[PDB]
């Protein structure tokens, strides 16, 4: 049997989150963009995702 | 190359009732 | 032969009721923590126990008795049982569901004779001796009366070793049995050789002397005096066992410290 109201939560979090880039600089040869990760509250986001 | 990594003290699927992925079930 | 069958079937309800409540000693976080499912599937039990049928666990209280005594042999315990539930689930009633309870709470209690059979021999032992002893011709012999010292230190003797000491009546001429293994079987009913010399002071066939070397032990100044041959071999057997018991820790001495060697000046 699965485990119980321990492991997971009513509240709505979100599976995918977007993350529309916040600045995007440039040059010829590169690329640069600068995103505002928000791990939200409560929540653990593990890198690999 | 090197591995290490940690979490080993075994492992838990407490019992009262038993373990996950199912045995056979799809 | 009833846990047996307790321990063979039955996987409480104080024990249930004492860890769904956390009344327990160990680990009281036990049962709160399990998943929602069970803590619903056993709250609901000790609310209102659920029924149960007993029949066949106090059956095999029963059969675990019998195989274990030695009626129905250890391989048909499948078909006695299978007889004995289909018996009691025809005429089945208060009566018998009782009639049962009684008979698997007494026979694993009134087990104490069955103990005393195997602490007195007292089926094979004395009542087969205090049967050859009434075989026996009268219990006055002519020459001697020594006799009632002898015959009174073989009941002793079958009364003080329990290991088999078994009397059998192997047909006309009860025979006296040393042990299971039975490689000292000296004959009781050849022994009317011994209403010979009660009482005197090369005509004894072994079998005689395995009697004598067999009680001797168990003889101290009873057969007594110089009353022949009886008295003393009597004494020399006892004498003889005193060294050999000499002799064997002497031989186990003397091939610890290292062939036959101790053999030779030791017999």
């Amino acid at each position: 049997v699965a485990p119980t109201h321990d492991v997971t939560t009513d509240r709505s979090q979100r599976l995918t989150l977007r993350f529309v880039p916040v600045d995007r600089e440039d040059t010829a040869y590169s690329y640069k963009v600068r995103f505002t990760l928000a791990v939200g509250d409560n929540r653990v986001l593990d890198m690999a995702s | 190359p090197r591995h290490g990594s940690r979490p080993f003290m075994g492992t838990w699927n407490e019992i009262g009732t038993s373990q996950l992925n199912g045995g056979a079930f799809s | 032969p009833a846990m047996l069958a307790a321990l063979q079937s039955q996987p409480d309800w104080a024990a249930a009721m004492d860890r769904i409540l956390a009344l327990t000693t160990r680990n009281p976080e036990a049962f709160r923590q399990q998943p929602q499912a069970n803590r619903f599937s056993a709250i609901l039990e000790a609310v209102v126990p659920s029924r149960t049928n007993p029949t066949h666990e106090k059956v095999l209280a029963i059969v675990n008795a019998l195989t274990e005594s030695k009626a129905i042999r250890k391989d048909e315990a499948g078909l006695i049982y299978n007889a004995l539930l289909e018996r009691v689930a025809r005429y089945n009633s208060t009566n018998v569901q009782a009639n049962l309870d009684r008979l698997t709470t007494d026979v694993r209690e009134a087990v104490a004779q069955r103990e005393r059979f195997m602490h007195d021999t007292n089926l094979g032992s004395q009542v087969a001796l205090n049967a050859f002893l009434s075989t026996l011709p009268a219990n006055v012999p002519r020459g001697q009366e020594d006799y009632v010292s002898f015959i009174s230190a073989l009941r002793l003797l079958v009364a003080e070793v329990p290991q088999s000491e078994v009397y059998q009546s192997g047909p006309d001429y009860f025979f006296q049995t040393s042990r299971q293994g039975l490689q000292t079987v000296n004959l009781t009913q050849a022994f009317k050789n011994l209403q010979g010399m009660w009482g005197v002071r090369s005509l004894l066939t072994p079998n005689t002397r395995l009697l004598l070397l067999l009680i001797a032990p168990f003889t101290n100044s009873s057969t007594i005096s110089r009353d022949s041959y009886l008295g003393h071999l009597i004494t020399l057997y006892r004498e003889a066992i005193g060294q050999t018991q000499v002799d064997e820790q002497t031989f186990q001495e003397i091939t610890s410290v290292s062939d036959t060697g101790s053999l030779e000046a030791t017999l």
